[PDB]
RNA sequence: CGUCGUCAGCUCGUGCCGUGAGGUGUUGGGUUAAGUCCCGCAACGAGCGCAACCCCCGCCGUUAGUUGCCAGCGGUUCGGCCGGGCACUCUAACGGGACUGCCCGCGAAAGCGGGAGGAAGGAGGGGACGACGUCUGGUCAGCAUGGCCCUUACGGCCUGGGCGACACACGUGCUACAAUGCCCACUACAAAGCGAUGCCACCCGGCAACGGGGAGCUAAUCGCAAAAAGGUGGGCCCAGUUCGGAUUGGGGUCUGCAACCCGACCCCAUGAAGCCGGAAUCGCUAGUAAUCGCGGAUCAGCCAUGCCGCGGUGAAUACG
């Protein structure tokens, strides 16, 4: 059990947070928790939009949330009334009355959480661990990119005893501070248990 | 010291004197890094060499520290069966260490009860040729030779 | 008229002005022996005047602050030897063999954690 | 080297419980899980059955144990 | 004359938040007295690295907040023009007290 | 030393006050 | 961490003295930073991704 | 997450060798902190790791100046206090600078030795960062989770007790055994942090802890705050001591609904072992060790001598 997050590891470099809002110490731990509440149903209710990320400005009880996706229009709802009860959740919880943008993904194969929810979900449905990864790879990798790589945790196929599967193509070298790589996990539930999945594209060094 | 030679640190010279030789004689005898008190000790020790003696304490000094330096020293070794002490010179480097040393410790062994009271006693009888100091460096040179017999393993 | 040089030494600033004058040197107002009230460091920070002769030639004025007196002490020493400089180039020529023209950047070594003082690392039983 | 300070802390629980017995007569013990308390002077010649986390055990308090409180003889634990 | 500190957590969310009240400024008022930096308020946390034990790991996280100063000299009138809702700093906060 | 609370740095390292170690 | 703990949240302490922090992510009753309201575990994890504003990795 | 281990390694693609497992490359000579680089070579390249890119510290410059300063003048209740000024310090944001670039020597090359210039010189100093993998390592008591198991209860509430027990044994530490010291008085140098129902200047009561009163501060402009070791003067005079503060008696403050079990703190008294530690064993190679103090997290308060961090003073030694 070795290696950082390749993420905190850039949040200096070649990747932003996830929230980019000021405060104090009394105000930050509340304006905290919010964002955890809010990407609580966000991430509960927009899985099947295809959930790349959630991000929460602020400015005084005004509240970014550009939640990415790959299929917006999942979002949206009929014409639009779903984006109408989601505006409606904002202030479910926290009556800021915010924003709520919405922004698809320039191709879901070079976003790695996605990439991993993919391959997180092939492996609910029973498919061969290591051909979805291969694949994954595949596509991630095929559609641009300079490097990729994707790990499944334990209890392949099923296994008594757990393992962890590989495969990885092109650069993706963590130790160098500004790569900019996506890193994206994704918890595979099963039925003898649990399976963490991985991902990791290389785009872009400089 | 695997790799390379680790060169012989370089100290500033004396404030005073000016002289290297006394400002490692003064790290010898500081401790816990107060080399205010650790100077200053010396330096009254220095005066009252110039009473009780005539000569400028530099020279007794100087004169003290060549009487503790030990031309020979026994170093053990093994060699199937036990360890067998080989007599062997001793640099010039080591000889002084060994000297400074030798002296600030056979001078904290003295009853006078002040610090400087004590460096200059024991540096006046090391000038002279006495004291626990000179005694050590007469000890080795006695275990070394005297165990000339393994002097034919050298080094 | 007059003269400047700055000097820093593990973490403590020194101002330093030579004037044409006797030698009579002011650090934070105090004289030289008053602010260095028997500390036989002190004398060093002169160093650079006497390298080059002078010390009967100008007066100082001496600020400083951070640190202690003889990481302050040796600031001055980089003063002194920094307005001489100034006042006069071809004292660089002779402040360079002794060195009195670098700055000492020994610091304090950052507190690691795990060990008790940056490399003093905690002792252990039989292993 | 005690201490409290100013109003010599004591559980109503029986304080009241106590005085009240007073008005009337002597008791056949006062069980409490109060050890708190301080034992004050009204309680002389009550018998307080004081619990130590297990046992409500029998105290006859007297003058010379006043300024104690009543776990000091209902002690918590058994030794060897 | 016109006391106004920026803290934010990023030095340029500020460093623009600012640049903006430096020649927005400059344009209808006296040179003002231009941003002036401040020390900067650091917060460290030192947690154990894994859960469960393997107390002599840690690693650093550090929260520092940043602070601005600028103060327009002259409480302009055309100054607080082009300085009223012209604004771009999305994680900054401003106090005004001229 | 440090240990003697009834002393300057007894109270210092103690971290204290009191007699023997007034806030002048 | 039982639910039936996380109860504290419960105005109602009954004195002053019985309230403690908790996680407010995982109820985490030790090492629990105030600033966050987080648990030293939690700080670790979300600090990690972005979720943690201005907040980064101290290096000297 | 720990660990081997920041160790100098682990591999792949194609070609070539072998029936084959595999081999070559990655071996060899030179070199380096390094599979770092050079030369050679049936291999030619690539990936993970090394290095670099990021942070801090050394020097310099610009932009900004309620930090700073008679640098320089005027006034001064002579406090950088008022005016004034961005010079210097500094604060913090950007940029410069070092590349074996240059000089001599050795060399096939890499690079090694030495020199100048330079704040800095050959990875300038310290961080972050820890490969394919190993230990069926650690943690289901952080959390997540397959399975199993209890469901008037293996669930829930409370009061009380326990986690703080002791004939003993070990680990890690603290204070110390003293004169290079202990005590009192006076006096001087720091860095990094923290502060609203909080840091609390200052005044008075109390030996005091602390209390009553109450100014300022959204904190480079107020407070925590005294830095300590140091300097100067004086006391002690070698003694279990004016060393050392255990233990115990007594009085009291403060937090808290409540300090018996089981809080810290102050004051009087008590004043223990300990005279430098067997066999054996630990850390550290430079501003490091040693030594001196300061802040912080958690936190009502605290059993912190712990932990993470900051600066003062500042060594010895390395043949091998
Ligand atoms: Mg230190
Ligand atoms: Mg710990
Ligand atoms: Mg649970
Ligand atoms: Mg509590
Ligand atoms: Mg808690
Ligand atoms: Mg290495
Ligand atoms: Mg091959
Ligand atoms: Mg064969
Ligand atoms: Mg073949
Ligand atoms: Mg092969
Ligand atoms: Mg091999
Ligand atoms: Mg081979
Ligand atoms: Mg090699
Ligand atoms: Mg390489
Ligand atoms: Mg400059
Ligand atoms: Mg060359
Ligand atoms: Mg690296
Ligand atoms: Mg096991
Ligand atoms: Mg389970
Ligand atoms: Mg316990
Ligand atoms: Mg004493
Ligand atoms: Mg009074
Ligand atoms: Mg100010
Ligand atoms: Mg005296
Ligand atoms: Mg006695
Ligand atoms: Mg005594
Ligand atoms: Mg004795
Ligand atoms: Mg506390
Ligand atoms: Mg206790
Ligand atoms: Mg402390
Ligand atoms: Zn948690």
């Amino acid at each position: 059990g070795n290696k950082i997050h390749p993420i905190g590891f850039r949040l200096g470099i070649t990747r932003d947070w996830e929230s980019r809002w000021y405060a104090g110490k009394k105000q930050y731990r509340h304006l905290l928790l919010e964002d955890q509440r809010i990407r609580g149903l966000l991430e509960k209710e927009l899985y099947s939009a295809g959930l790349a990320r959630v991000d929460i400005e602020r400015a005084a009880d005004n509240v970014a949330v550009t939640v990415h996706v790959a299929k917006p229009g999942v979002v949206i709802g009929r014409g639009g009334e779903r984006i109408r009860v989601l505006r409606e959740e904002l202030a479910k919880l926290t009556g800021k009355n915010v924003a709520l943008n919405v922004q698809e993904v320039q191709n879901p194969n070079l976003s790695a959480p996605l990439v991993a929810q993919r391959v997180a979900e092939q492996i609910e449905r029973r498919f061969a661990v290591r051909r979805a990864i291969k694949q994954a790879v595949q596509r991630v990798m095929e559609s641009g990119a300079k490097g990729a790589k994707v790990i499944v945790s334990g209890r392949i196929g099923g296994a008594e005893q757990a393992r962890t599967e590989w495969a990885a193509q092109g650069r993706v070298p963590l130790h160098t501070l500004r790569a900019n790589i996506d890193y994206g996990f994704a918890l595979a539930r099963t039925t003898y248990g649990v399976l963490g999945v991985k991902a990791y594209i290389f785009l872009g060094e400089v | 010291a695997r790799r390379r030679r680790a060169e012989v640190r370089q100290l500033q010279p004396d404030l005073v004197y000016g002289d290297v030789l006394v400002t490692a004689f003064i790290n010898k005898i500081m401790r816990d890094g107060k080399k205010n008190l650790a100077a200053r000790i010396f330096y009254d020790a220095c005066k009252i060499i110039q009473e009780k003696t005539g000569q400028e304490p530099l020279k007794v000094f100087k004169q003290a520290v060549e009487n503790v330096k030990p031309r020979m020293e026994v170093r053990s070794r093994r060699v199937g069966g036990a360890n067998y002490q080989v007599p062997m010179e001793v640099s010039p480097r080591r000889q002084q260490s060994l000297a400074l040393r030798w002296l600030v410790q056979a001078a904290n062994q003295r009853p006078e009860r002040r610090a400087a009271v004590r460096i200059a006693h024991e540096l006046m009888d090391a000038a002279e040729g006495k004291g626990g100091a000179v005694k050590k460096k007469e000890d080795v040179e006695r275990m070394a030779e005297a165990n000339r017999a393994y002097a034919h393993y050298r080094w | 008229e007059q003269y400047y040089g700055t000097g820093r030494r593990k973490e403590a600033v020194a101002r330093v002005f030579l004037r044409p004058g006797n030698g009579k040197v002011t650090v934070n107002g105090q004289d030289f022996n008053e602010y260095f009230q028997g500390l036989v460091r002190a004398v060093a920070a002169l160093e650079p005047l006497r390298a080059v002769d002078a010390l009967g030639r100008f007066d100082a004025y001496i600020t400083v602050r951070g640190g202690g007196k003889s990481g302050q002490i040796d600031a001055i020493k980089l003063g002194i030897a920094r307005a001489l400089v100034q006042y006069n180039p071809d004292y660089r020529a002779k402040l360079k063999p002794l060195g009195f023209l670098t700055r000492d950047a020994r610091v304090v070594e950052r507190k690691k954690y795990g060990k008790h003082k940056a490399r003093r690392a905690p002792q252990y039983s039989k292993r | 080297p005690r201490s409290l300070k100013k109003g010599v802390f004591v559980d109503d629980h029986l304080l009241e419980k106590v005085l009240e017995l007073n008005a009337k007569g002597e008791k056949r013990l006062i069980k409490t899980w109060s050890r708190r308390s301080t034992i004050v002077p009204e309680m002389v010649g009550h018998t307080i059955a004081v619990y130590n986390g297990k046992q409500h055990v029998p105290v006859y308090i007297t003058e010379n144990m006043v300024g104690h409180k009543l776990g000091e003889f209902a002690p918590t634990r058994t030794y060897r | 004359k016109i006391r106004i500190k920026l803290r934010g957590f990023d030095h340029k969310t500020l460093d623009a938040s600012a640049q903006k009240i430096v020649e927005a400024a400059r344009r209808s008022g006296a040179q003002v007295s231009g941003p002036i930096p401040l020390p900067t308020r650091v917060r460290r946390f030192t947690v154990i690295r894994g859960p469960f034990k393997h107390k002599d790991s840690r690693e650093h996280f550090e929260l520092r907040t940043h602070n601005r100063l600028v103060d327009i000299i002259n409480p302009n009138r055309k100054t607080i023009e082009q300085l009223m809702t012209l604004d771009l700093p999305t994680g900054v906060e401003i106090e005004i007290k001229t | 030393g440090k240990g003697d609370r009834r002393t300057r740095r007894g109270k210092i390292w103690r971290g204290t006050y009191g007699k023997y170690r007034p806030r002048k | 961490a039982r639910k039936a703990l996380i109860e504290k949240a419960k105005r109602t302490p009954k004195f002053k003295v019985r309230a403690y922090t908790r996680c407010v992510r995982c109820g985490r009753a030790r090492s629990v930073y105030r600033f966050f309201g987080l648990c030293r575990i939690c700080l670790r994890e979300l600090a990690h991704k972005g979720q943690l504003p201005g907040v980064r990795k101290a290096s000297w």
